[PDB]
């Protein structure tokens, strides 16, 4: 099957450089229009760069001279090298492939993408706080981190019914999100409920038991 | 460049209805116009290529027409699983451009939120901040108004709010609202009230806690 | 889809002169392997189906008279009628007969021209059977005249009356090329029963005098 | 489904030193096209002979040959005269059953043509068959490209590689459009690719053409 | 070759209607059957096509969520089924046959007229109009839906006759018909306008008294 697995997303400083990758499989690599498209935080899609089956490269005026798309034909890896990055370059970057063959403007297969953040702000791990008071709602508050993302689970997914994780929101250069879970009230606190917060940008994993007041 | 303009910005449809989204281009592009759907937390997906040519595996309730500068995506018998954002793309000539998206929203039965309020954890109090957190879960419609009251006097500095996108299974909305104070501020008041005004009652849903417990 | 542009959409000419219709296709109807231009000309008489005239741009259908002829190829096409006639009043339609979807042009209206003839006016009181039920229609016909441009007036007790009046023109006559009209002034039985003189005055281009037909309600 | 062309595997026109007119002609005005005919003879196990004047149609196998003998068929494709044998003209495949396969008007299939990944142009080809051979469609396609986009010229071709991809519903297959390397094109060898007699359904076929430049 | 159709069919808005087209002369499975639509006074639009022998159908995409074509091999009838109607589907629908293959539509049906409305079917009021030539008249008032056939002595004499287009008023149409005869005929001779309303199975023989 047609796989597209982007990697290389990161936080970078204004003016810095990043290399994105796309390990492809399940199709003849050299035979396809392969492109990067990005999604801005305002939810605009913008075409970023294309490479034809035959090696011809194309760019929008706004990235030329700074961005380079290329292929490792031995290993099926599609790359996007990005130099001299600006705040405006912050986005989810998607790897994409044509439907049938050598045509670089029809995005029929998309990768899950890879977050790129261009900012001078400093990586900060999150403080994770329990929110305790026939179903009960417990929560945790993940406060003061940068950059995105954090991922939040409850009892390692054992709970997944009735979770709500809200978009983080930025304030004075740090992010905060909240997460809520509902459990049958005849189980808690006798049965433990932990929120597992992860923030790879700062190698953090933390397991916060939600303990009653 | 060729500017794509989508209309309207938002649609609000009843399940079962036949619905229509429009895309006008600034120059003619023949039928080199493709349509994409993006759902919450997902990559975009190709729905239609060449204005009207359909794509193996797409439900046949999606179809498109038009040519030149005016194009139309038709969704026949809309399903609740269709919420998300829909994009058109110029695949005719460089730079390839995307329209700014049209958000599709589903209509359903009204539903009052379930409101919980949480005091700051002890662990937070120790650092020197205090967050009071309120969750308004699973409601419809999304018009919703949230007042914070501290000892009867509504406050609205230090209030950050966050909405989830419409749910793809139950078409409800959820929001959290977080009151951030200093620990001094917090500790100089007793009563904290989370007051939610929603279409479903004539009377606000109120949840508070008193600090003397 | 292939777009047939047809023009002009209306054509008045005297019975005897040649007439030129054009059909312009957006894509080409020419094929090579077996090479005919796949365009068909249709003739529609009002209230009846389209009747085949020409296929493959130039071939005449069996029966169809030789006065009709079709020329040109590719994207430009001509329907020529050598000396038009009274049987020829119709909308003429060209059709893409090449590729799905088959498409038609808007059509060209062929309206005959003719010397001026004044109308024969017949006014009619409401029937006794209609009065019985409670309604009352005064009908004026204006028959076999030319041209289309005609203003009819209704006087009631000599006094001008505009409200309540419905016209209807026919199509031009297939045989003698005249037109014909009718006017219908509707009132209630009451309203009719309270005036006595009803006049229908036709005014034209040929007559500096109006053509007048009256009746009295209690006449016999 | 045929998988896509590997790198290099596509033939290159700059590695052809013979005369591009040897290929251009296979897609020029002249071609074979006969309607409602039946086979009168058979040279070898895998062929059928028609009088249309003599055309020997060769299939890839016996079953095909046996299948359409004693059947009234339509015959369309690219033929050749050189190193052709009846012991007059030769071709591969291109046969379809006449009865029950006819449309009273033409279907249009849109061909999409790309160059170095960009959209070069689109045009339509026409066919009055419910089921039509890929050979026919290829030839209608290349023909247009020869008249209008200089795909093949007398001496050389401005394109470097080119293939033609056919997709129906969800299966697909492709032909390389350039002569194999060397200083001499062989028409009979090239045309053999059409001897499987591959058929597509006209209402459903999509065709895309992919050309690179040097 | 004849293409047997019906004059008209009244249909409620939202309902689903099935039109028919019986043929004679040629053997059904030798030719294709086309349908075309035409709105009042408007141009012509092609719906689709069917091949009786295998039921191979070609539609105009425009009508694919609206039109279905089928056939009956036992009684050689060509059907078009429209469904889920609106005002805009109101029009005449023709069946027609093809002359063979790459050949034009030669023979055509008379056309079924299709009216989309919720209004009640009503029969006509028919009133006589009486005053070297004497013009006479027939007033046909207050009917629904289109169309009406008006005849003179039940189809005798049809020159010097005129039948004016109907006009709508408040959900009913109204028309008139005139006949001029030499004044040597009327009244020594018996003049009668007959009016048929297929919609409600009506037929009135209204004589024209002095």
């Amino acid at each position: 099957e047609v796989n597209l697995i982007e990697s290389g997303g990161d936080l970078v400083k204004p003016g810095g450089s990043l290399k994105l990758s796309c390990a492809t499989s399940g199709f003849t690599f050299s035979a396809y229009g392969l492109s990067w498209v990005r999604q801005t935080p305002e939810r605009r899609l913008e075409w970023v760069a294309s490479i034809s089956g035959g090696g011809s490269v194309y760019y929008p005026d706004s990235v030329k001279g700074r961005f380079t798309i290329s292929r490792d034909t031995a290993g099926d890896i599609l790359f996007l090298q990005m130099n001299s990055l600006r705040s405006e370059d912050s986005a989810i970057y998607y790897c994409v492939r044509d439907l049938y063959g050598d045509y670089v403007g029809r995005y029929a297969y998309w990768g899950q993408g890879t977050l790129v953040i261009v900012s001078a702000a400093k990586t900060t791990p999150p403080s994770v706080y329990p929110l305790a008071p026939s179903m009960v709602t417990l929560g945790c508050l993940v406060k003061g981190y940068f950059p995105e993302p954090v991922t939040v689970t409850w009892n390692s997914g054992s709970l997944s019914s009735g979770v709500h994780t809200f978009p983080a929101v930025l304030q004075s250069d740090l992010y905060t999100l909240s997460s809520s879970v509902t459990v049958p009230s005849s189980t808690w606190p006798s049965e433990t409920v932990t929120c597992n917060v992860a923030h790879p940008a700062s190698s953090t994993k933390v397991d916060k038991k939600i303990v009653p007041r | 460049d060729i500017v794509m303009t989508q209309s309207p910005a938002t649609l609000s449809v009843t399940p079962g209805d036949r619905v229509s989204l429009s895309c006008r281009a600034s120059q003619s592009i023949g039928d080199y116009l493709h349509w994409y759907q993006q759902k919450s937390h997902e990559s975009p997906r190709l729905l239609i290529n060449y204005a009207s040519q359909s794509i193996s595996g797409i439900p046949s309730r999606f179809s498109g027409s038009g040519s030149g500068s005016d194009f139309t995506l038709i969704i026949n018998s809309v399903e609740p699983e269709d919420v998300g954002v829909y994009y058109c793309q110029n695949g005719h000539s460089f730079p390839y451009t995307f329209g700014g998206g049209t958000k599709l929203e589903i209509r359903r039965a009204d539903a009052a939120p379930t409101v919980s309020i949480f005091p700051p954890s002890s662990e937070q109090l120790t650092s020197g901040g205090a967050s009071v957190v309120c969750f308004l879960n699973n409601f419809y419609p999304k018009d919703i108004n949230v007042k914070w009251k501290i000892d009867g006097s509504e406050r609205q500095n230090g209030v950050l709010n966050s909405w989830t996108d419409q749910d793809s299974k139950d078409s409800t909305y959820s929001m959290s609202s977080t009151l951030t104070l200093t620990k001094d501020e917090y500790e100089r008041h007793n009563s904290y009230t989370c007051e939610a005004t929603h279409k479903t009652s004539t009377s606000p849903i109120v949840k508070s806690f008193n600090r003397n417990e | 889809d292939i777009v047939m542009t047809q023009s002009p959409s209306s054509l008045t000419v005297t019975a005897g002169e040649k007439v030129t219709m054009t059909c312009k296709s957006s894509q080409s109807l020419f094929n090579s392997g077996n090479q005919k231009n796949f365009l068909t000309w249709y003739q529609q008489i009002p209230g009846q189906p389209p009747k085949l005239l020409i296929y493959w741009a130039s071939t005449r259908d069996s029966g169809v008279p030789d006065r009709f002829t079709g020329s040109g190829s590719g994207t430009d096409f001509t329907l020529t009628i050598s000396s038009v006639q009274a049987e020829d009043l119709a909308v003429y339609y060209c059709q893409n007969d090449y590729t799905y979807p088959l498409t038609f042009g808007v059509g060209t209206k062929l309206e005959l021209k003719r010397a001026d003839a004044a109308p024969t006016v017949s006014i009619f009181p409401p029937s006794s059977e209609q009065l019985t039920s409670g309604g009352a229609s005064v009908v004026c016909f204006l028959n076999n005249f030319y041209p289309k441009d005609i203003n009819v007036k209704w006087k009631i007790d000599g006094s001008e009356r505009q409200d309540g009046v419905l016209d209807s023109w026919t199509d031009q006559d297939s045989k003698d090329s005249t037109y014909s009209m009718s006017s219908t002034l509707t009132l209630t039985k009451d309203e009719y029963e309270r005036h006595n003189s009803y006049t229908c005055e036709a005014t034209h281009k040929t007559s500096t005098s109006p053509i007048v037909k009256s009746f009295n309600r209690n006449e016999c | 489904s045929q998988p896509d062309p590997k790198p290099d595997e596509l033939h290159k026109s700059s590695k052809f030193t013979g005369l591009m007119e040897n290929m251009k002609v296979l897609y020029d005005d002249n071609h074979v096209s006969a309607i409602n005919v039946k086979s009168i003879d058979q040279f070898l196990y895998f062929d059928l002979i028609y009088s249309i004047d003599n055309v020997r149609v060769e299939f890839k196998n016996k079953d095909l040959a046996d299948k359409y003998k004693d059947k009234y068929v339509d015959v369309f494709g690219a033929n050749y005269y050189y190193q052709c044998y009846f012991s007059k003209t030769c071709m591969y495949g291109g046969v379809t059953e006449h009865n029950g396969n006819q449309l009273d008007k033409y279907r249009s299939i849109t061909v999409r043509v790309f160059e170095d990944g960009k959209n070069l142009l689109s045009f339509d080809v026409q066919t009055n068959k419910k089921k039509v051979t890929a050979q026919e469609l290829d030839y209608l396609t290349r023909h247009y490209l020869v008249k209008n986009k200089k795909l093949y010229e007398f001496n050389n071709s401005p394109y470097e590689t080119g293939y033609i991809k056919f997709i129906e519903n969800e299966n697909s297959f492709w032909y390389d459009m350039m002569p194999a390397p060397g200083d001499k094109f062989d028409q009979s060898k090239y045309l053999m690719m059409y001897n499987d007699n591959k058929m597509v359904d006209s209402k459903d076929v999509k065709i895309e053409v992919y050309l690179t430049t040097k | 070759v004849q293409l047997q159709q019906s004059g008209a069919e009244l249909v409620k808005p939202g309902a689903s209607v099935k039109l028919s087209c019986k043929a004679s002369g040629y053997t059904f499975t030798s030719h294709w059957m086309h349908w075309v639509k035409q709105r009042p006074g408007q141009g012509l639009e092609w719906i689709g096509e069917i091949d009786p022998s295998d039921s191979y159908i070609n539609y105009n995409q425009i009508f694919e969520g609206k039109a279905t074509l089928t056939v009956d091999k036992s009684s050689t009838t060509a059907y078009l089924q429209l469904s889920s109607l609106t005002s805009e589907d109101s029009a005449v629908y023709y069946c027609a046959r093809t002359a063979g293959l790459l050949a034009p539509m030669d023979y055509w049906g008379q056309g079924t007229s299709v009216t989309v409305s919720s209004a009640k079917t009503t029969p006509p009021s028919v009133y006589p109009l009486a005053p070297s030539m004497v013009t006479l008249g027939c007033l046909v008032k207050g009917y629904f839906p289109e169309p009406v056939t008006v005849t003179w002595n039940s189809g005798s004499l049809s020159s010097g006759v005129h039948t004016f287009p109907a006009v709508l008023q408040s959900d009913l149409y109204t028309l008139s018909s005139s006949v001029t005869v030499p004044s040597s005929t009327w009244p020594s001779e018996t003049v009668t306008c007959n009016v048929a309303h297929p919609a409600s199975s009506t037929k009135v023989d209204k004589k024209i008294v002095p």
